[PDB]
């Protein structure tokens, strides 16, 4: 059985009938013509499982498949999609926490998505079994997938969004600095390195409390000796303008008077035999909720809804690939004498074969649909906001499927510092990115501590950490408990003052980024983009991946070495250095100038702190509160009366003066080449000309 | 539940029951102390054979010492294990290692105080990492005894801390010139003709150190009777040279019915719960190991050392002396040899 | 800390503070005047360890310590005091499923008892570590003991019946003819067995339904398509007048929807760190009543109540130990692609060591009380009928400890059938008997079916079973499932009607055994009872053990050899030949001369089916129904009007006739040697006097 469907773009091809992991909602299901020939797709049905093939050329470009520890251009390589708890992952490792079942190909500069609407273990077969071809092998004996066409990556990915969900629009506090550590504690401690912070210089957005907060790790619970007055604490970080996160695991403790587990009872997840699944975790003997399940998720967005009513900002969701330790504790039972070294096979993390859950009514295998488990509990979790009536939303989670991005931020696990960790979350957060989820980040200073030799806790490290991560969307410091304090006002003052600029560089973007935050909320285009992106025309594009471009306007090229300089790769047109002034041409090799390469695209027009505003050529931007901008020639138009305080505008031409609103002339001055600023400081009705 | 609490010139002893320590180091004079453990901000717990020591610890509080640790300098955020051990080849963030010095220095407020536990046994250290805002001392015996040394400069407490437990003896200027080793020189002329080639290109070497290879079968106090058949010869070579030999002694004494220090030994060695003497395995193969804790085995071994260095020998390098022991190890490799399987290296 | 207390002779010597698995009431207790020298005891408080040592001579004799796979005399052996689930046990084995902390010394022909009140893993040392001593270890730091003054051994039980509780009474019918199986299904076959036995001449007073009945092994629960009707079954199974006897688990089944599971909450035992302790068991993941707590009893209780509210006549407790299968599943898990042979450990399937229960409000270790659990549980489920109102209670244990007498009939397990085993069952069920558990009995036939090689299923040794349980209290034939059919019903005519005659031969004894039944109630005296039990001066008897006493006046020799005839010890005194009316003078060899062989001594009362009556000799005897019956030179009074059909009187000298109430004259029939027979079919107000 074969069904072809076609709407804005968008081929919808129905294998036998499936089963979605989730329903994504069609517009107007209509008929298609298409054949699969038409399509250049091949498709097989066997024992089980469904295999489609594509062909791949040469030249060919394949993109996304979300978290991969490998290069952005994904040929060569049979990849597995089946979320687990990665460990200590190294580069090359695969699976890790998230699974995205999309790519898109970009032949002839021209690019089409492919998204695999399966929640089970995909495999994304690149040119590896075969050279010459993409295979694709679903193990179900039926599948729904989506041929999504382009031309653009950035047409792609809109429609991509449209089918699976537009990101959820964050608070802007969301995207500012985040202090956290495995984990703060007492409660007068969290509060006593707040102040400290605050005292030195840092601006700091919000705390993340780890798992010690909790009585016996039990969800919900405040340790009461940690914790003994939680509302004093959490009054405190708020008198200090400081948000509150609590990290929320998946596993309910199996324990007589725990309130969650009698409340819970009915909706866990159970074993083919009817038994309820009971595993291990940090509580130690424990139950999961059957996330796909209506009741259950209304039963927990009530919990969640319950725990923010005490003034509780955010919600970290952990562990919800979901992983389970009841497999590897059981290996260590029983060959504990044995002096023997084990391997670490990953996936004895994820739950056992026989745990099964019910899927719209129908009891489904937990391998069949596991990747989709922490979309469910997000959205149980977004729920829970929404219950509470709370509009500013910060969810975060490690594990993901396709749709993730409706509720919640993605940081890329327990990364391991060391220099090379800085290309790898690079092409981490970038490969999220791509696939549709905008709002990404690493652990700056890398969690692993010091349980094994192969960690890099140097300063200088740290604050290339804190550099590589200035323009990501989510900017948080997180450290395991045995790490050293990675706290700047810890640091030595020479480095203390690094990380001190870096930071309050960051928020003097802060209003470029959360901008582009907005749009990612209405279009489902990605905050931090590689360069192809932007210019998937040109194949030299596809080999850099040690810089990233900023919304459409900026390029960064992070100093991921010891070097004092870097060699950076500038795409075709024109490049502004942000700090010097230069401009250069486009499609060249350069020597970066500052500790910071940074540098802005004819046609750029940046929104800064303190209402200072950017503008270098001819462009159109939407700032975050809904302010259009407009430069063309010699004109800046807006959308509605905005106040402008500095003005900056980079121009090969002299500009000699500004007229705001055909009325009062503005003095420019030239700071620099190609540089010229005027202090505005008034509200702006509608125009400004440049002569 | 026993307490008391003695001062002295700035150290404070305090004992928990009725201590055995490893070692007695003399305190003068001690006199009763009327400062409290509370006033010294510790708090003590006594449970099943072991005594817990609390301490606080703040955000800019500075914790140093616990000697050989493969560790950055303030040990804030880790749980160190005092157990000396051959620790093989260790990276760093391995512990324990070989040495066990237990005393840490905390610096508050620019005050130094430091707190030394004297315990030989498996003391373990939790700084910041089971509590993140305390000091937690493990010594797993019912009884104890540990100072508090007050500074206020941390010279301050080590010049009281070497008061306590001895000043550093006072060495040759040679000690500290170029000393070339390895494992091993020989034979014996060779390792003249390289001190003749060092010496004539211009390297100013203090001594040469004689690893294993030169005993018989690993066997202490002998001179293996191929490689080095003239042992005096070998130090008189070295003395025109001006160049000191030091000499590697281990602590394994080879079961060995016509091995002169197993048999005057015979009655000194270290024995097992059972009564029998503990036979486990060194260098030189099967072994039993002196009991140097006993007067008298210091005695007889001070006397082995005596007549070794008449020789001409003018130092003495103590190697494994954790002390070490393969025969559990050698044990796991015998039964599962077979196996082509990785053994954890523990 | 050393106290010392006596009562009626009874020393409670108290070691530290103790904190007993339960408390048996001392009456008057005054403070003792003995010291622990005058008792002959030494004590030693170690390492959380008593040990209490006594001399041990070369003639002394040690009995009892319960069900032992050894020899009857204990000596020369380390015994282990752990409820185990012992699996196929062999003879020789240790432990098994029952705990009797009891002991018997017989020094120069007196006895005194030793009971030592602890519940946990109590080693009995007995002449093995050394020669002269009896060391027990007791793995507390406390402890209460008991020495038990005789000097008969009977006057010892009485005293420890009095002090662990008298046996309860239960109804006649619990001594008749069971028939069982794992397991007959579905119930129209479990009518359709009856109805063949029945018409075949066998009187089955009750059939045991074992965990086939259940759904999915779920505690009261029916299988849907194997028992649809219970209520019908019940009724058809009543109106042939033959009880149910139903199996009931201790483990409850870890699902969300099971009623017991959620009506239980909050009363199953825990582990240390505080979880609930979820094991496996029959119906998978499970979770454990703990029984120690009195809420959880009255819980148990009202199940119980429920479940005999149907018409469920007895309740057939087992697993109890309590045994779980975790552990060993665990190794299997982790250990199944080895082709090696785990080695079979009982131990392992014990409750793990952090497993806590609330004994009193007390939070205690489950390795501290283990051996009491099917005591309490057994507690619980015998509230279960005082709850429903049933006089006639029938409960069957697997495991026990010291009390257990109070509620349960206990069976000997798992046993193997072969020759061999006839003779360890003996063993079984006397070492039971004399350590104060008077209802017992054994698998007739043997459980075991064809799972291994060295199984004996040949139908002669299958009517030997039937012989050798002849006289036991409790009367079953099971199998497991594997196991050919054993039912007498499905021998050829020639094996058939001798099981057929042997089970006549027991009811007709009936009255008999249930009058011995009431005067183990009322006195603590055992129904069965090794030869030493009645002549306890004779040290030959302690080395008998393929005979034993039915009350004080019944000697029975069963052959448990394939020969026709066996070598018969007799004690002192003259012994009346129950076949051929033969008396011989005790202290000698004899051979049998029948295949069952019995014998009366000289003053002995015999109440038999039908109220037929045998006298022989001077004695007094409490039948089951009050009445008493004493014997003289040549009267017999009867304390009440009693009617008598059949009368036979065993004598040396001539009997012409017998004279009913000084008035009616009846002739007498010398039908053998010895034996005088009169029909008298009447009522007696008070006396028959003989001429």
């Amino acid at each position: 059985i074969l069904k072809i469907y076609e709407n804005k773009g968008v081929y919808k091809v129905v294998i036998g009938e499936p089963f979605p992991p989730i329903e994504f909602p069609l517009e107007q299901k209509i008929s298609s013509n298409k054949s699969l020939s038409e399509l250049g797709l091949t498709i097989v049905q066997q024992g089980n499982k469904v295999i489609v093939e594509k062909s791949l050329d040469l030249k060919e470009h394949i993109i996304g498949l979300g978290e991969k520890a490998f290069e952005l251009d994904r040929k060569r390589k049979r990849y597995v999609m089946y979320n687990v708890d990665a460990g200590a992952y190294k580069k090359y490792q695969d699976p890790l926490y998230v699974s995205i079942p999309l790519f898109i190909s970009v032949k002839d500069g021209v690019a089409t998505g492919y998204f695999f609407n399966s929640a089970s273990k995909v495999i994304f077969d690149v040119g590896l079994e075969e050279y010459d071809k993409v295979i694709v092998t679903i193990p179900e004996d039926s599948v729904e997938f989506y041929v999504i066409e382009g031309p653009r990556i950035e047409d792609v990915l809109e429609k991509y969004t449209e089918l699976t969900g537009k990101p959820f629009l964050p608070p802007m506090w969301a995207f500012g600095y985040m202090i956290s550590r495995y984990s703060y504690y007492p409660q007068d401690k969290v509060v006593e390195l707040v102040d400290i912070m605050q005292k030195e210089g840092f601006r700091v957005a919000g705390v993340f409390l780890d798992i010690h907060y909790m009585d016996s790790y039990k969800l919900f619970t405040w340790h009461p000796y940690r914790f003994p007055e939680p509302k004093k604490l959490i009054d405190e970080l708020h008198k200090r303008n400081v948000k509150l996160i609590t990290i929320v695991d998946h596993g309910i403790r199996v324990d007589q008077n725990y309130s969650p587990f009698l409340s819970g009872m009915g909706k866990f997840c159970e074993i083919e035999s009817g038994e309820l699944f009971v595993g291990k975790m940090w509580p130690g003997t424990t139950v999961y909720p059957d996330f796909f399940r209506e009741d259950t998720r209304e039963w927990w967005a009530g919990l969640i809804s319950e725990w923010l009513s005490q003034g509780v900002d955010g919600i970290w969701l952990d562990m919800n690939e979901p992983t389970d330790f009841s497999r590897a504790i059981e290996i260590r039972d029983v060959l504990s004498s044995l002096p023997v070294q084990f391997r670490d096979d990953r996936l004895v993390t994820t739950f056992p074969d026989n745990v099964v859950h019910y899927l719209r009514g129908k009891r489904v295998k937990h391998e069949k649909v596991r990747n989709a488990y922490p979309l469910y509990e997000a959205m149980a979790t977004f729920k829970g906001f929404r219950t509470s009536h709370r509009n500013e939303i910060f969810i975060l989670s490690r594990a993901g499927y396709a749709g993730i991005q409706r509720y919640a931020f993605i940081w890329t696990g327990d990364n391991t510092p060391s220099w090379d960790d800085l290309k790898l979350q690079l092409q981490l957060v970038l490969g999220l990115s791509i696939s549709g989820v905008p709002f990404v980040g690493c652990d700056i200073g890398g969690f692993q501590g010091r349980n094994f030799a192969e960690i890099d806790n140097s300063m200088d490290l740290l604050v290339k950490y804190y550099a590589l991560a200035l323009f990501f969307p989510f900017y948080r410091s997180h450290k395991a408990t045995d790490g050293i304090d990675t706290e700047p006002v810890f640091l030595p003052d020479y480095y203390k003052e690094k990380v001190k600029e870096i930071v309050e560089l960051r928020y003097k973007f802060l209003p470029y980024i959360y901008s582009l935050a907005l749009e990612a909320s209405e279009k489902g285009h990605p905050v931090i983009r590689p360069l192809f992106y932007e210019f998937q025309d040109d194949d030299d594009m596809y080999r850099i991946e040690d810089e990233y471009m900023v919304g459409k306007y900026l390029l960064y090229a992070p100093i991921v070495s010891k070097e004092e300089s870097r060699l950076v790769t500038l795409p075709r047109g024109k490049w502004y250095n942000y700090w010097n002034g230069e401009i250069i041409n486009g499609k060249s090799v350069v020597k970066s100038t500052h500790e910071l390469p940074i540098y802005l695209r004819e046609g750029s027009i940046i929104p800064l702190e303190g209402d200072e505003l950017i503008v270098y050529g001819e462009t159109s931007f939407k700032r975050y509160d809904n302010a259009e901008i407009t430069s063309s020639s010699n004109e800046i138009k807006f959308s509605r009366e905005i106040y402008v305080s500095k003005l900056t505008i980079t121009s090969e031409k002299p500009v000699s003066k500004i007229i705001v609103d055909d009325s009062k002339e503005i003095q420019v001055e030239k700071t620099m080449q190609n540089t010229y600023v005027a202090k505005i400081n008034q509200k702006i009705r509608g125009k400004i000309n440049l002569e | 539940r026993i307490l008391k609490i003695y001062e002295n010139k700035g150290v404070y002893k305090v004992v928990i029951g009725e201590p055995f320590p490893p070692i007695e180091f003399p305190l003068e004079q001690k006199i009763s102390s009327n400062k409290s453990l509370s006033e010294l901000g510790l708090t003590i717990v006594q449970q099943g054979n072991k005594v817990i020591v609390e301490k606080s610890l703040d955000l800019k509080e500075h914790i140093i010492g616990l000697g050989e640790k493969a560790f950055e300098l303030d040990r804030k955020r880790k749980r160190y294990v005092m157990y000396n051990v051959d620790a093989g080849a260790y990276k760093k963030y391995q512990d324990p290692l070989y040495v066990s010095i237990p005393l840490f220095i905390s610096v508050k407020d620019g005050v130094a105080t430091g707190y030394f536990f004297n315990s030989a046994s498996k003391v373990i250290f939790d700084v910041g990492l089971e509590e993140y805002d305390k000091v937690i001392v493990t010594i797993p015996e019912d009884s104890v005894e540990f100072y508090v040394i007050e500074g206020p400069r941390i010279e301050d407490v080590l010049e009281k801390y070497t008061e306590l437990t001895g000043k550093p003896f006072l060495p040759p200027m040679w000690a500290f010139g170029y000393m070339i080793s390895r494992y091993s020189y020989y034979p014996q002329d060779k390792v003249v003709e390289l001190v003749d080639i060092m010496q004539k290109e211009g390297f100013r070497v203090a001594g040469v150190f004689l690893d294993i290879h030169y005993m018989d079968s690993y066997k202490l106090f002998t001179w293996h009777p191929y490689r080095f058949p003239e042992p005096k010869k070998l130090i008189d070579e070295l003395h025109k040279r001006n160049v000191k030999l030091i000499t590697i002694v281990d602590h394994g004494i080879r079961v060995d019915q016509n091995y002169s220090p197993f048999l005057s030994g015979m009655g000194k060695f270290c024995e097992i719960e059972s009564g029998e003497l503990f036979v486990g395995k060194m260098w030189p193969g099967t072994t039993v190991y002196p009991d140097f804790f006993r007067e008298d085995t210091r005695e007889w071994w001070a006397g082995l050392i005596s007549e070794w260095l008449s020789q001409g020998v003018d130092g003495i390098w103590l190697d494994m002396n954790e002390p070490t022991d393969f025969s559990r190890a050698i044990e796991i490799r015998d039964v599962l040899s077979s196996l082509p399987v990785q053994f954890r290296d523990d």
